[PDB]
């Protein structure tokens, strides 16, 4: 009674059927549940690998097929490039990368807004290929007096002589000229084939920046794949029809791990009737096919008679069963503090399916189906007329709204 | 909220003014049309009815009251308007027995306007909405076939 | 539709970031709601609009004519006409969506067009004004000859003729329902065009609105405070949008709806509680009794007309 | 020769799990009815793929498996040759020798990798991804392309990452196979209820 | 009215940007193709 007197902002109520704030399934056990996978990867024989080489040659260690802590993969600070765009760092952590891949390549100091597979540089478009998208995170710690060289690096070589444009992350050893004429060079020097690659100069004299900086870096990927990989929660034992923890692989809620007898045909697993929701899983431990399906949730309305006859509530709960939440189940839904009878009237409070409901210090919570009117017969034969007799003048009255208010 | 902005973060907050004033006024100017079109479907109901009711008399059925339409009387109120009808209803009835024709002189005689109704023991002839009995003769009967 | 679980997902920053906004979600729920209670106003409306419910004698005299195709048929469990029968097998949830059921049932809607078939059957077009007085058909249909200016003496030498054309007739409608699959066009199109909106509706989660992906639970799980209120703008812009392409298109559709409930219930006023001399409303022809028949979401009319057949030269 | 392609070289775009749709899809694939270099091998020379395929085929008894990518295809640069038996895995993605009477005979570093009979083939590259697909499905007539249809299932889906461009043929020894040209247009799949692709038709081809 | 001829003016930039958004598009279209067969329903109607 007093939320209806918070939603309706007065004291006095009249009678009806009032709404007033639904009732989702809070978690009857917490919002928690992630996959069985929990593998990780390490990082330290692509860090001391003795060769990073050149940029056309780069070295790439075998770091995918684990959860990476995607908290971690944006918790550290160590992170200088964190444009990793599609995704973004700072919900990293609640996100599911179905694998998270190992390439890597070296930056310069204009592109560290720049910087991803997918960045800027004739260094890429020839060293690499692919177009300039922003996915890609950087670690770098101090590297101020590490190890460089006065008067110019030829190995790390900023390539402005290139035939075109820039596009990153494939691999081609042909240092090759600027085709900016029409000169093929086969990686030669000479006037109008000038060198093709430049030195930016790293010298330990100079600044931290030029000093070594090995970058190790992160491919991403996601997949509708079988719901083995996600994130950290807590995964609970396949409690069938009982609504316990999940956030099932990512899909939050509380709910069932429901075995399932779907075969469920082969190459959308996260199952993609046109909702584009979980409808199976398997596991590689178990390997059984398990369902999805969160618990249910629905308006709370209440019915009142008027307030100045009496202070007793009714509370009606639409589409939710009653076990799972005097008790009584309607079509309509599930309905609490009512009394069933069995004589018919009118309607007076409609409630849905053909039940209405009144007040008893006259009639109870009806809930049946409804009387249509007092019941007749007429006399018919064959050889038989009626005819009136008297008369009587009666007067009616209607209404009608005709016109409107005038604004700007 | 303009004394205490700068530009290009006010520019976000202005831009907002102009979507949502449009736009709960969009679904209110949509609505001043809408409302506007339901408003006018009333009055183009309460000019016909003003024109076949008050000026005249009908005999559509429950279009002007319920029952058979006598009258009417109109009123006035604010941003409307109000009819007050005036019916006719019979009250009390009473069974009798019927025939569709009579032979007298071999001849099938037929009513003029009105029917055959029966006491018990003898024949008249009445109207149909109102209970009063005359005799039957050649004034009130036409005369077809055997 | 429910405003905060549609847009957020279960999200308490989504939710937080959300909160400055003002009463977007208030607004639409009134809307719906709106909505909601104007459909249960037309059926009722249109279809009660007697007050007793009158009912056939046990004894089936009238006349010659044949009404079994319309009355009730007790051998179904749910006493329902041969033709209604035929007409109701003829036709063919987790975003916050919800459905709510009606409040009046199928079983309901028959038992008021019965009530309405005996009644017109039984006592004519007096049980419309006051009391119901009886009255047999062959001088009830006299009564309706009369009506279009022809003399009653007509229907009494032909009455076998008049009885073998109306069973014939009511045979061959039948027969023709039965047969051709496009008659309720109209009814299939309203349903369609509902279904495929909200899948639409549903599927803008499939689009993008700004968004590097669609679904939004990915996506909440993906984005950041400053990119992600960039991302709730425009799906609440194409949410409203679009309920409100429903919004906007159906309080076009509900004006539709409205208007074409105020033709049946006129209709149903004048054609079948009396007799009409409008020219081509109830027909096509000089109008003499009509018969109302129930189907979803809908009402069916079957018209009897009188229509001249030969003709010859005089001076 | 050059028949209708009829409806051959379809697969599937991931390896995941799905059910009962109608669904589209945009990816590189081999044509409906197409005007195919079919040069025959066994009579032994090359194919046709155009806008993006591998080396699409047709297939008998496990008749037309190999095939040969690289750019120059000389083994002076990127290289590539296929012997295919799918029994003994022991993957020879490596670089060897070809020709241009284009046929197999009897290094590769990275060991993570992707008419009685219808076991048709597939080689591609994409993000360093070896993919491959094979088949397994028998016939009965043995002239000339069945009027069928088929998809074709991964064998592993892992990345290798060595660059292709161009191609010829292998023949893996111990008449008549088929191909399409192509631009990349998309695809309409239908399923069934027990989850197989049973047609599909080609957006770009008539009205 | 051409949608995304209006909206862009041939630039292959625009159309990558735009396809970054829906079915809005469609949406008009079916929505201006309801009107027109309206309208020649009404002439027809009144007229024949």
């Amino acid at each position: 009674l007093s939320e209806t007197k918070c939603t309706l902002k007065s004291f006095t109520v009249e009678k009806g059927i009032y709404q007033t704030s639904n009732f989702r399934v809070q978690p009857t056990e917490s919002i928690v549940r992630f996959p069985n996978i929990t593998n990780l990867c390490p990082f330290g024989e692509v860090f001391n690998a003795t060769r990073f080489a050149s940029v056309y040659a780069w070295n790439r260690k075998r770091i995918s097929n684990c959860v990476a802590d995607y908290s971690v993969l944006y918790n550290s600070a160590s992170f200088s490039t964190f444009k990793c765009y599609g995704v973004s760092p700072t919900k990293l952590n609640d996100l599911c990368f179905t694998n998270v891949y190992a390439d890597s390549f070296v930056i310069r100091g204009d592109e560290v807004r720049q910087i991803a597979p997918g960045q800027t540089g004739k260094i890429a478009d020839y060293n690499y290929k692919l177009p300039d998208d922003f996915t890609g995170c950087v670690i770098a710690w101090n590297s101020n007096n590490l190890d460089s060289k006065v008067g110019g690096n030829y190995n790390y070589l900023f390539r402005l002589f290139r035939k075109s444009n820039l596009k990153p992350f494939e691999r081609d050893i042909s240092t090759e000229i600027y085709q900016a004429g029409s000169t093929p060079c086969n990686g030669v020097e000479g006037f109008n084939c000038y060198f093709p690659l430049q030195s930016y100069g790293f010298q330990p004299t100079n600044g931290v920046g030029y000093q070594p900086y090995r970058v190790v870096v992160l491919s991403f990927e996601l997949l509708h794949a079988p719901a083995t990989v996600c994130g950290p929660k807590k995964s609970t034992n396949l409690v069938k029809n009982k609504c316990v923890n999940f956030n099932f692989n990512g899909l939050t809620g509380t709910g069932v791990l429901t075995e399932s007898n779907k075969k469920f045909l082969p190459f959308q697993q996260f199952g993609r009737d046109i909702a584009d929701t979980t409808d199976a899983v398997r596991d590689p431990q178990t390997l059984e096919i398990l369902d999805i399906t969160p618990c249910s949730f629905g308006g709370v309305s209440v019915i009142t008679p008027g307030t100045n006859t009496s202070n007793q509530v009714a509370v009606l709960y639409q589409g939710v069963n009653c076990t799972e939440v005097n008790v009584f189940q309607t079509r309509a839904g599930c309905l609490i503090g009512a009394e069933h009878v069995n004589n018919s009237y009118e309607c007076d409070i409609p409630i849905g399916a053909g039940i209405c409901a009144s007040y008893q210090t006259s009639q109870s919570i009806i809930a049946y189906t409804m009387s249509l009117g007092a019941e007749n017969s007429v006399a018919y034969s064959n050889n038989s007329i009626a005819i009136p007799t008297n008369f009587t003048i009666s007067v009616t009255t209607e209404i009608l709204p005709v016109s409107m208010t005038k604004t700007s | 909220i303009l004394s205490r902005l700068d530009p290009p973060e006010a520019e976000v907050q202005i831009d907002r003014l102009i979507t949502g004033r449009l736009q709960s006024l969009q679904t209110y100017v949509t609505q001043q049309l809408i409302r506007a079109a339901e408003i006018r479907a009333s009055a183009n109901l309460a000019a016909t009815k003003m024109s076949e009711c008050v000026l005249g008399q009908s005999k559509r059925v429950d279009f002007c009251g319920k029952g058979y339409h006598l009258m009417s009387f109109p009123q006035s109120a604010p941003h409307g308007v109000v009819f007050l009808h005036v019916t006719y209803v019979p009250a009390q009835e009473k069974n009798f027995t019927t025939a569709p024709a009579i032979c007298h002189d071999g001849k099938a005689h037929f009513p003029r306007e009105g029917v055959f109704v029966s006491n018990g023991t003898h024949w008249f002839v009445t109207q149909r909405n109102f209970y009063e009995p005359q005799i039957i003769t050649t004034d009130n009967t036409f005369v077809s076939g055997n | 539709v429910d405003c905060t679980m549609y847009i957020c997902g279960d999200s308490t920053e989504c939710s937080n970031l959300l909160l400055q906004y003002g009463s977007f979600c208030t607004q639409l729920n009134r809307a719906l709601t709106g909505i909601a209670v104007e459909q249960d106003k037309n059926t009722q409306e249109v279809f009660a609009q007697v007050k007793q419910i009158y009912k056939t004698p046990p004894i089936k005299d009238f006349g010659g004519f044949n009404f079994s195709q319309i009355l009730p048929d007790p051998s179904k469990p749910s006493k329902r006409s041969p033709i209604e029968d035929l007409l109701f097998n003829k036709v063919t949830k987790f975003n916050g969506l919800t459905v709510l059921p009606p409040l009046l049932t199928d079983e309901m809607i028959a038992q008021y067009t019965s009530a309405l078939l005996a009644g017109t059957i039984t006592s004519g077009w007096t049980f419309g004004a006051g009391p119901a007085l009886q009255i047999p058909f062959p001088m009830q249909m006299a009564y309706r000859f009369n009506g279009i200016g022809v003399t009653q003496n007509v229907l009494y030498e032909n009455q076998k003729l008049i009885a073998n054309q109306f069973n014939s007739a009511i045979g061959k409608i039948q027969d023709s329902l039965s047969s051709t699959p496009s008659a309720l066009g109209k009814l299939q199109d309203v349903v369609n065009q509902n279904a495929q909106a909200l899948n639409t509706l549903v599927k803008q989660l499939s689009s993008n609105f700004g968004a590097i992906s669609s679904v939004l639970n990915d996506i909440l799980s993906r984005l950041d405070p400053p990119e992600a209120e960039v991302q709730i703008d425009r799906l609440i812009t194409g949410r409203l949008q679009s309920l409100q392409t429903y919004v906007t298109q159906q309080l076009i559709r509900a004006a539709e709806i409205r208007a074409s409930a105020n033709l049946a219930a006129t209709k149903m006023s004048e054609c079948v509680l009396g007799q009409s001399k409008r020219v081509d409303f109830c027909g096509k022809g000089y109008h003499l009794m009509s018969f109302p028949q129930s189907a979803p979401h809908g009402v069916v009319f079957l018209h009897v007309t009188y229509v001249p057949a030969q003709e010859k030269n005089f001076t | 020769a050059y028949t209708n392609s009829f409806t051959r070289g379809v697969y599937y775009p991931d390896k995941v799990f799905r059910s009962s749709v109608l669904h589209s899809t945009q990816d590189l694939f081999l044509p409906f009815f197409s005007n195919v270099t079919w040069f025959h091998a066994i009579d032994n020379p090359v194919l046709p793929f155009n806008d993006g395929v591998y080396f699409a085929s047709t297939e008998k008894s496990n008749i037309i498996r190999g095939w040969i990518f690289g750019t120059t295809l000389d083994s002076k640069t990127q290289s590539l040759l296929i012997v295919n038996n799918a029994t003994n895995v022991v993957i020879k993605v490596c670089e060897f020798q070809f020709c241009n009477d284009p046929f197999l005979g009897v290094n590769c570093t990275f060991e993570y990798v992707s008419f009685k009979n219808l076991r048709e083939f597939v080689f591609k590259n994409i993000d360093g991804y070896f993919k491959i697909y094979s088949k397994h499905t028998p016939i009965n007539l043995v002239r000339d392309l069945p009027q069928g249809f088929s998809a074709l299932e991964p064998l592993v889906d892992l990345p290798i990452g060595i660059n292709i461009t161009r191609f010829q043929t292998l023949l893996a020894l111990h008449a008549a196979y088929y191909v399409g040209y192509l631009q990349p247009r998309t695809f309409l799949l239908k399923y069934n209820e027990n989850g197989t692709i049973t047609d599909a038709v080609d957006c770009a081809l008539d009205p």
